[PDB]
């Protein structure tokens, strides 16, 4: 359930 | 030489505090332009991103660009050993394998001086284009600190959703649930396009309240299935701002 | 229905700080006179009794009497998110019950909510007393704290001239003597022996009463005694050492 | 008989409080003069030595000599029973077996009593010129001390005719702090000769403990020999610890 | 040496 | 090794 932040840089 | 010199100087104190609990090592952008730190946590589930402009400070001198790698937790021990009102310095040769702070405390009788060796760190400038937002909440930055301690007592995750007429923060654990209402107008300011609802780490959320001390107010900006941004003005200086990567 | 709220709320905060720590789950009795709650901890050494009348609320509603069976570590950690300034309300259909946060700005509200238990009532009757003795509550505490420095029991003695606290240990002895606010009314004088560890459970509830009393007869339990102000009050009990 | 009422109890208090966390026992020598206490740690690398005159005391009473061999940690946990405005009064029977401390609440009608076994329990460092006797704020000095040990372990301190520097370094970095000259809050510099000595982070941050007993302290040093820190108790005497130096 | 409250209870 | 101790300075 937790998206990484690194599909969005 | 890069020489930066700032009267306030618990300002450098206060954003040391607010990011060396969330991440070890950042690489510090040194420009023109002033200061640029751009890191995510170990677990690439957060961002954090900080300006300080170069017009902030008092003294500010770059003959070059350099990529100051930086052990946080070494520059936050010896920002711990200056004085709330002290005369802050950073200096380091065009070379780049040490940087030195200098407290001078304002009665100039006292001026301490410490020094940490710089590291290799490359500039993964990756980062997350500028963008409107569904919701942008102004509030005060105590209030939403509050907020997400209290509800982190309740469980591990928060759901915000946010409408014209409020913003609703709701945590549900073993215990029971708790849901926090807050109408608009410090104070509350909600600019709405479209109605958001998202869930988010508190674990996370308490490590970016530790900025709460560089402004009164944090603004928090969502869109739907994508990272919230928590930011915090260096009133003069710039900002920190926060992204966190949402739960789905 | 119950619905019982609360003007000032810090009342409720200070009665479950002083609550959590001795006594782990409890039940509420819930009738037209207020609530009622009296439990002993869980080794069966010392029994908890508390009053809170229903004319001492700023609204209190009660259809039907209703014996909650309440989680107090869980209770506690709710209201540790209510300020000291909001307005507290329980609410409780006819196994839930509700708290509402009012905040002063009128712009925050928190509702919590927390599932309540299934719980199975003797209590002390009430006996004129050898001694019973008015003190500050922060002297009462600070003696406490103080002695449990020195050993892990308290010899209370009480005459007509004052009232004396005694702990020894193997680092030495002590001794703290007072004398006659301070009010003391013997009708005989006393001698008794207890444990501080149960005594300073007692006094986390310091801060819903500037002044404590304690009740002492022979071979029977102390009372320590808070009175919160217009609404009842907060009873320990504890057994003697023979 | 032994018996000295202190007024000003909370001296008492500070005085053991700084000595609890560095020394376990102490020998007491009573006498007509006054309090003597000289202890050293249980490694032998720091010396503590505190005066109480006879005179600082409301009443003194002291018909034979004692020693008085005293357990700190029951000592201290005795003196926190103490209020910071208690007077406080001090027995002892000349036979030396216990000691009684006596605490009058300086209003209320309260007085506490307490009892303490006594144990069965002298070299010292030699009045010395020093190189570089150095006044500055107790608490600034605390401060620096505290800072310092979160660079490293050890301090060299430096003084000369402008100012004090002290400075450590680890693996993390080094740093260094400069005092000049400039009260209560002056820096003072009574310098022979300019000296440079290393000391221990650790035993420096246990004398600081006596940070409350006076807003200045003194520090004495000279070549290859202890440092001494200096804390006067106002109309009493002092409280001193010297530390031997790192070579 | 302790005794419990129960017995005192009625 | 560096640490001396304070006997050697009291008589």
């Amino acid at each position: 359930p937790q998206k990484l932040i690194d599909g969005f840089l | 030489m890069f020489e930066a010199r700032l009267v306030q100087g618990s300002i450098l104190k206060k954003v040391l505090e607010a990011l060396k609990d969330l991440i070890n090592e950042a690489c510090w952008d040194i420009s023109s332009s002033g200061v640029n730190l751009q890191s995510m946590d170990s677990s690439h589930v957060s961002l954090v991103q900080l300006t300080l402009r170069s017009e902030g400070f008092d003294t500010y001198r770059c003959d070059r660009n350099l990529a100051m790698g930086v052990n946080l937790t070494s520059m936050s021990k010896i920002l711990k050993c200056a004085g709330n009102e002290d005369i802050i310095t950073l200096r380091a040769e065009d070379n780049a394998d040490t940087l030195a702070l200098v407290f001078e405390a304002p009665n100039q009788e006292k001026v301490s001086d410490y020094e940490m060796k710089l590291m290799d760190l490359d500039v993964e400038q990756l980062g997350i284009p500028e963008q409107e937002y569904s919701c942008v909440v102004k509030m005060p930055s105590g209030e939403f600190a509050r907020i997400c301690r209290d509800l982190s007592h309740i469980g591990d995750a928060v759901v915000i959703s946010c409408a014209k007429d409020g913003v609703k923060f709701s945590a549900s654990g073993e215990l029971g649930n708790g849901n926090i209402k807050l109408s608009q107008t410090e104070a509350v300011t909600i600019e709405m396009n479209e109605p958001v609802q998202l869930t988010f780490a508190l674990r996370y959320l308490n490590f970016f309240t530790k900025a709460t001390p560089l402004s009164s107010t944090v603004t928090l900006s969502m869109s739907a299935d994508v990272p919230l941004v928590v930011e915090y003005k260096i009133a003069d200086m710039g900002h920190l701002k926060y992204y966190l990567a949402p739960k789905i």
